[PDB]
């Protein structure tokens, strides 16, 4: 059972809507059930212990029974009168509200008082790390006191209360062994009150330590379960939610990224010059399109974000062409009629407008840097709308320059400020981009061996690619973390391969002389770099031309492989190399046992 | 270190301690006890 | 009852004093509480499931019962004789120290001999994903044998007792069902050893998988108690501490950083060249403060970090003024009478400490690299300390080049070498910097659109800027992760500033014809949006000028809403898009069905 | 017990053999233990909450009862016949295969159910804060409805059935306290179902958070133990698997990295040029190895990685020397016979392989950027492996130029293109290398202290330096997060150190006139800085010359010391600055009281 | 806020309700509940 | 009894001077004829004066009941 108490209102037998639950005055019996007093005992029972310490200090007020915040009364108790008339319950321990408020304001207070104590038993307990993990090792007593007997500072609390902190301490520290009163020598044992705890806890020689070694699989097995590893290479729409894309803004290095290379950016490869005009803030400005191909943000396939392009330490020549100085630098839209890669002229452009300029000219912003003066880091900034280009098929985002009046100077210049490191922030997640399109769902399978090598390093901030990679991180870390992908163990992830590669090529042999038998020791190793490979640098599964992982078959395979590998690790997976990793920690307390032999001649 | 008595069951300076870690029983209090929503109830 | 078992050692009558733990020859006999069985239970029977190779193998021991370690004392159960005196127990089930210790080492040593070949058992398993998660999928078990039978790779242990691994393996997939006996047919259910939990871990297409938005939950619970987000927008000192500040190391780029735009960092703005002398290893080189304003590092509001200016990669033009080439570059205090930014000539610079030199002038630092000799790599570095500056009102850091020689080829050079990427370290935690002073606590709230664009971009490693930047970061994630912060949902984040836009708008409409009854389908989505830009750029919420995100309310709001929506989730939460994800899956298992199927064919 | 449930198919006399898994037409019994009832029961409590709207809605089926899917059998449960007979249970509870499948498919469909509905009524909810963490603060009833009766959008679920969601509402929060229909006023108290878990979450001001100080705890525990954490500073070989190295490809920038301060990356330190040819593609090219030294990364000491040269926004002066133009730069290998640094003239170049050339010469690749015509952003990339270079001595990968005809022009230039953004990938983990040797063992306290300044940043992608960097940040976010090493508090890891100057100073203080007794006051502090410089930049263990991190005790100790300190934390350990946090939280509600009261006029 | 009347033990609109956080219980549900292949069974 | 009173001491001597920074924070003390001040104004008073960190606005009736017994 569990839930709050009830018994019926009218009397005589309770049918449902003929039980409510049993309020009093204190507040409503809430049950009890099995396990939840473990917590309220084991909350209780790390308070008890610190007895010798509360009386010494005259706080608390005896120990705390968690039979003492309870009750036995007896009725149907459930969580409501229909399913509570399932589990009737006879004197079984209910806690009321009321009472759940002292359990609950009690161990709180205490809590507290403890927390310091505690506090200061410690700075003294690990100041002579209490804790090997391979066989023992001593420190004779006597010099260990009149050690710490310097050491511990002026304001502990371990010198105001030795041997009532030493009652305490020895129940934390199977390390601190009592001197039996009759017979005046150890016990060979210790009992501290964690008995089994700390026994679970040791580093086992056989596996690494089991409390380790579970841990690191549950937890790995959360995360497989979690942001949805499983279904990473699913070849269907998926909507972007369905990859939790959050705390996502990446930064760039435009006017070098090629148009091919990333759609969301589109370049004027024109002839000649293509000097245009603009009031701005009264002062005619004049936006230039330089020499070369000036690579412009495109605006449409630009998720409404927050693009912040920053212009710092980059060269700013106004100390040549003089054409450059005294231009105000400004991130500025420009609409086109004709699309871009096909506008020649000016007559082309049909209107440009400054989103955000720089107040003052080009010649405040410098700082001499050794000749080359560069740009004192500052940041435009525009704030795209999805919608704000609505119908207007061409226009593209410039971080140009607007020179006050161009010159024969600035004929081979060609002022875009884009070779600034700008930072695109996606403000609207639910709205993804891929290939150019703004899209609502992706369809991983996709994105998988179909960007090239930069095709990947230029995406756009929360894009499908973006996406398709925070996504094959996180199981790049269940596998890096949980799986042994990094040893010639033949792990279970490099084995969901190999039996693809076999399938595989064993089939591509099929019909014609098969004059081949598959491999299989070349095999093995083949899938163990390709696991391998992925574990190391996830991304690469999106790359056209890598070995084995982009073939359809692997991720698709390698995750559900490594998905039922979590659910079976048993608890001493910490096996592997827990031969070496045991030698280690000897090696440790070998040292560590080097060290008490100081403090035991030092402080005699 | 003075010399306490009844306090509690052992003296600190007391005849016979020692200070011995053991590979065996890592000293631990309880500091994971679990309390949250679904967990506690 | 927990802890260990007591007895009266008075006899008869226990009373809180009259008790003693039960100690013995065998150790201290500690209380085997009903969940506590469930462990060693769980433990245990995970190794009997591997009994079939025990014998097969003729390690082991037969099956280990948990009855084999334990005992039936009775007597009262605490963890102070106190506290024990209110647990009465009789018959309970004790498992003494000497036992706690068998129960270990036999589970350890067990845990090693199963771990390894269930290690063996997996390399198979998984090697034919025995795991699907839409409908069902079968291969015909002859092929699939006739297979393995090949790729398992010759070391093995699969191999070398079939039907001994299988009979474990049946007990852990229950994808492999055995022929039965006396109808030598299936059984469409499948029976394995862990019935439930596997049943439970299924993705049910209802919700993705209990198990898995079960934990994405409790995980961001944890978080959101733990950091502290809550309380994220505090108006109210408090300590460094409380935002766990770790790991904490970010660099720069200063000679390019205004002055205003970070106070840790003034400019000697002056008109001409401050040429100034100093006698480093005898030799004397001049500082130069060249014709820009050489912005350097201020000493005070500086945290004694670990200043280490990188100069590299960065340009070396030794190549035209010949006065560069032979100075060594060097990172140099620099203490002033007058305070800086009003330091006009050489009188006015007290002195000059070279904190750390390159031994080797520059031309054995360059390397050619296609005419513009850049700097080889290399760190100079003080580790500049709070007190070590002590009383001097005025003092910069600066990473400069130490001429040996000043001539009139660098009168427009300017050597400071700060255009390398400069990384602080703070090495002291407990004190932070704000707006230029040192503190021992933030006040958040005043930290919330108070920074500009690039105010949060030039923040001094571990500063209250990048400390409640750190924060708002995690509580991004739990957003990101936990909320569906991601979809047209409406979520309870978007939810809880929605209802502070309105109560906001509302009474700005107070007084005042009100001809604008609220909106709210707008409302909503500017919410949205607003919630959406915050997981999207955590950073965001400092800079002035941002919509919603940056009004006191929100996130203070915010937080203490996705507070109460995780501890609410349900377990279900994952019913979100468990369309299309359920669609996804049984694309994939449609995908594998046909590998099963050539699995079946090719190995007939 | 645990498991199926077995029964003596040989009748009576049940031996460990005369049993057999009892199943049946229903599948198998399974065992339900005490803790497993509570999670089925959790979870069905959690929907029977929702009663009041499956009524309403005419969906669901009446209250789910546990006891409706499991049984009454009797008889001896296990894993196997062998450990199952010492379990002998009578009338225990057990829930059949084909039942294990309902109680999972109808949470499962309620789940969805109730998932969708909670969705509603949740964003209505905290779409008011419901919930404080100091003190109270009410918000009259009657405002709050006429209020959510507006914001709520119209296709919520919570307007078509208010007192419907209402009493599931009361349920989850304890804000909501309902009016009682005999005396018509609230109750001080509020009863939700989760009347304890909601009693143990509130922000006890004591300390923290339980349920928060808690988790951040068991949370560092788990790594502590998992990872390897301990063990740190280990002095003996490890397998690169007990570092779990993933996501692991790192970038720099050579042609500037010193040959010292990085094994591999060897330079041609020659007098003249050393121009050599080679036929690639017909066309004759000619390889410069220019006027500089020209860096270039040495093949053996090179993991087989995946190395992709990023050559883009990086100068590219074909203005001045004609020559540069027209020569497609690509990353080429260089076999030498006399090992490099000893290599003189191009007779010394035994071949040089173009493992990747740049289609289109140097003009298609370049763009004007304001005179200085920059690199399109392209990625050149050879996949080195290990042994493709067996028994070749002397080979390097450097990223050239390949001019088509040297000229005069080209005679100071050096076309080496890696000046350029290189990103080296480790495609094979198992295999680490360290100080230029490749190995599948590390030595832990080998690399403390060992590197320089520089020999880290520059150490290469998956080295010794970059594992015990990698590992050294895991320990670092363990005392980050639990440990208080951010405060004047003299944690448990500060304090660790303290023991070892001590111990340390004291020694080398012992034999000589002992003029200094040991301060304390002063190592404490020093310690302190110590252990708070750690956390701070994990990394800076590496270098030599950093003060106490760098003796061979710290580290080992810290480490062993932070161990036990998490494995005692007790549960209160919010207990610090729990005074500012506490009054910061107070903060918060008095600006929460004030937005309620808000909502309390305006919408009256 | 229409009237219902029995549907549900109280009435939304019903007569002296009180929406009144107290930083003492917050609100909660079951999200945490433990299934994990260990954890479960 | 000397401990005791002493460790009780502590733990009363703060709170006692949480009630007093309230308690005189509106003179409860005349000596000549009386004069009162309508309790509701006066709560909701201190409601605002009282800095964040005092413990009367932690246990209003619960310091109001120590004080009862110190206030005539
Ligand atoms: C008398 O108090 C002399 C000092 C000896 C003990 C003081 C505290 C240092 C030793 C701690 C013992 C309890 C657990 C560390
Ligand atoms: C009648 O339905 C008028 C609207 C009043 C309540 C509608 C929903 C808003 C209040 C929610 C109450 C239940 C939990 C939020």
């Amino acid at each position: 059972p569990t839930g709050k108490l009830w018994r019926p209102v009218g009397t005589s037998v309770a049918t449902i809507d003929s039980l409510a639950i049993v309020s009093d005055r204190f507040g409503q019996y809430s049950f009890v059930n099995e396990g939840m007093r473990e917590t309220f005992s084991k909350a209780l029972f790390d308070i008890n212990m610190w007895q010798p310490l509360f009386q010494a200090t005259k706080t608390g007020c005896g120990p705390i029974v968690l039979s003492s915040f309870t009750t036995t009364t007896s009725g149907y108790v459930g969580a409501t009168a229909g399913d509570a008339l399932d589990n009737p319950v006879t004197n079984g321990v209910f806690i009321s509200t009321v009472q759940i408020m002292n359990l609950q304001r009690t161990i709180a207070a205490r809590m507290r008082d403890v927390a310091l104590w505690q506090k200061h038993l410690d700075t003294a307990m690990t100041m002579l790390t209490p804790d090997i993990s391979a066989g023992s090792a001593s420190c004779n007593w006597k010099s260990l006191l009149a050690f710490a007997k310097d050491i511990l500072p002026l304001d502990n609390l371990c010198l105001t209360y030795p041997n009532e902190f030493y009652n305490v301490a020895i129940h934390r520290y199977p390390a601190l062994k009592p001197g039996n009163p009759d017979t005046k020598l150890p016990d060979a044992q210790a009992h501290p009150l964690g008995e089994v705890a700390g026994a679970f806890n040791a580093a086992t020689s056989e596996v690494g330590s089991l409390v380790g070694s579970s841990s690191t699989l549950s937890q790995a097995i959360s995360t497989m379960a979690g942001k949805d590893l499983d279904l990473i290479e699913a070849d269907t729409p998926l909507p972007v939610s369905v990859f939790t894309p959050s705390l996502a803004p990446r930064s760039y290095r435009p006017a070098f990224i090629k148009p091919e290379d990333a759609k969301w950016i589109a370049e004027f490869n024109n002839s000649s010059l293509i000097r245009k005009t603009l009031t701005y803030s009264g002062a005619t400005y004049t936006v230039q399109l330089g020499p070369g191909p000036t690579r412009v943000i495109d605006m449409n396939a630009m998720i409404d974000s927050v693009l912040t392009l920053d212009v710092s330490g980059t060269i700013l020549p106004y100390d040549t062409n003089p054409d450059l100085s005294t231009s105000v630098p400004a991130f500025v839209l420009i609409q086109t009629s004709v699309p871009i890669q096909q506008v020649t002229t000016a007559a082309n452009i049909t209107a440009i407008t400054v989103v955000s300029a720089a107040g003052a000219s080009a010649i405040n912003l410098a700082i001499n840097v050794r000749g080359q003066p560069r740009f004192n880091m500052l940041h435009l900034q525009a704030t795209f709308e999805r919608e704000t280009i609505t119908g207007i098929p061409y226009i593209y985002g410039l971080g140009t320059f607007l020179i006050p009046s161009p010159t024969s100077s600035s004929n081979f210049s060609n002022p875009t400020l884009m070779d600034g490191l700008l930072t695109v922030t996606p403000v609207l997640l639910r709205e993804t981009t891929y290939k150019g399109e703004v899209v609502d769902a992706i369809v991983p399978a996709t994105v998988m061996a179909n960007q090239t090598s930069e095709e990947v390093a230029s995406a756009l901030a929360n894009d499908a690619i973006v996406l398709v990679s925070n996504h094959l991180n996180k199981l790049a870390n269940v596998v890096g973390d949980a799986i042994p992908v990094a040893s010639r163990t033949d792990d279970s992830a490099t084995s969901a391969i190999v039996s693809r590669l076999a399938v595989q090529h064993k089939l591509s042999q099929v019909g014609q002389a098969s004059p081949t038998p598959p491999d299989y020791p070349l095999l093995w190793r083949r899938a163990k770099r390709a696991a391998s490979m992925f574990v190391s640098n996830p991304s690469l599964a999106l790359q056209v031309g890598i070995p084995v992982l982009t073939q359809s078959g692997m991720l698709s395979a390698l995750t559900s492989g490594v998905g039922t590998a979590l659910r079976t690790g048993s608890l001493g997976k910490g096996v592997t190399d827990a031969s070496e990793k045991l030698r280690a920690r000897q090696s440790l307390t070998v040292a560590k046992q080097a060290f008490f032999d100081q403090i035991g001649s030092l402080w005699p | 270190g003075n010399v306490q008595t009844s306090v509690n069951t052992y003296n600190i300076t007391g005849d016979g301690n020692s200070f011995t870690p053991t590979s065996d029983m890592t000293s631990t209090a309880a500091p994971a006890i679990d309390l949250k929503p679904g967990v506690l109830n």
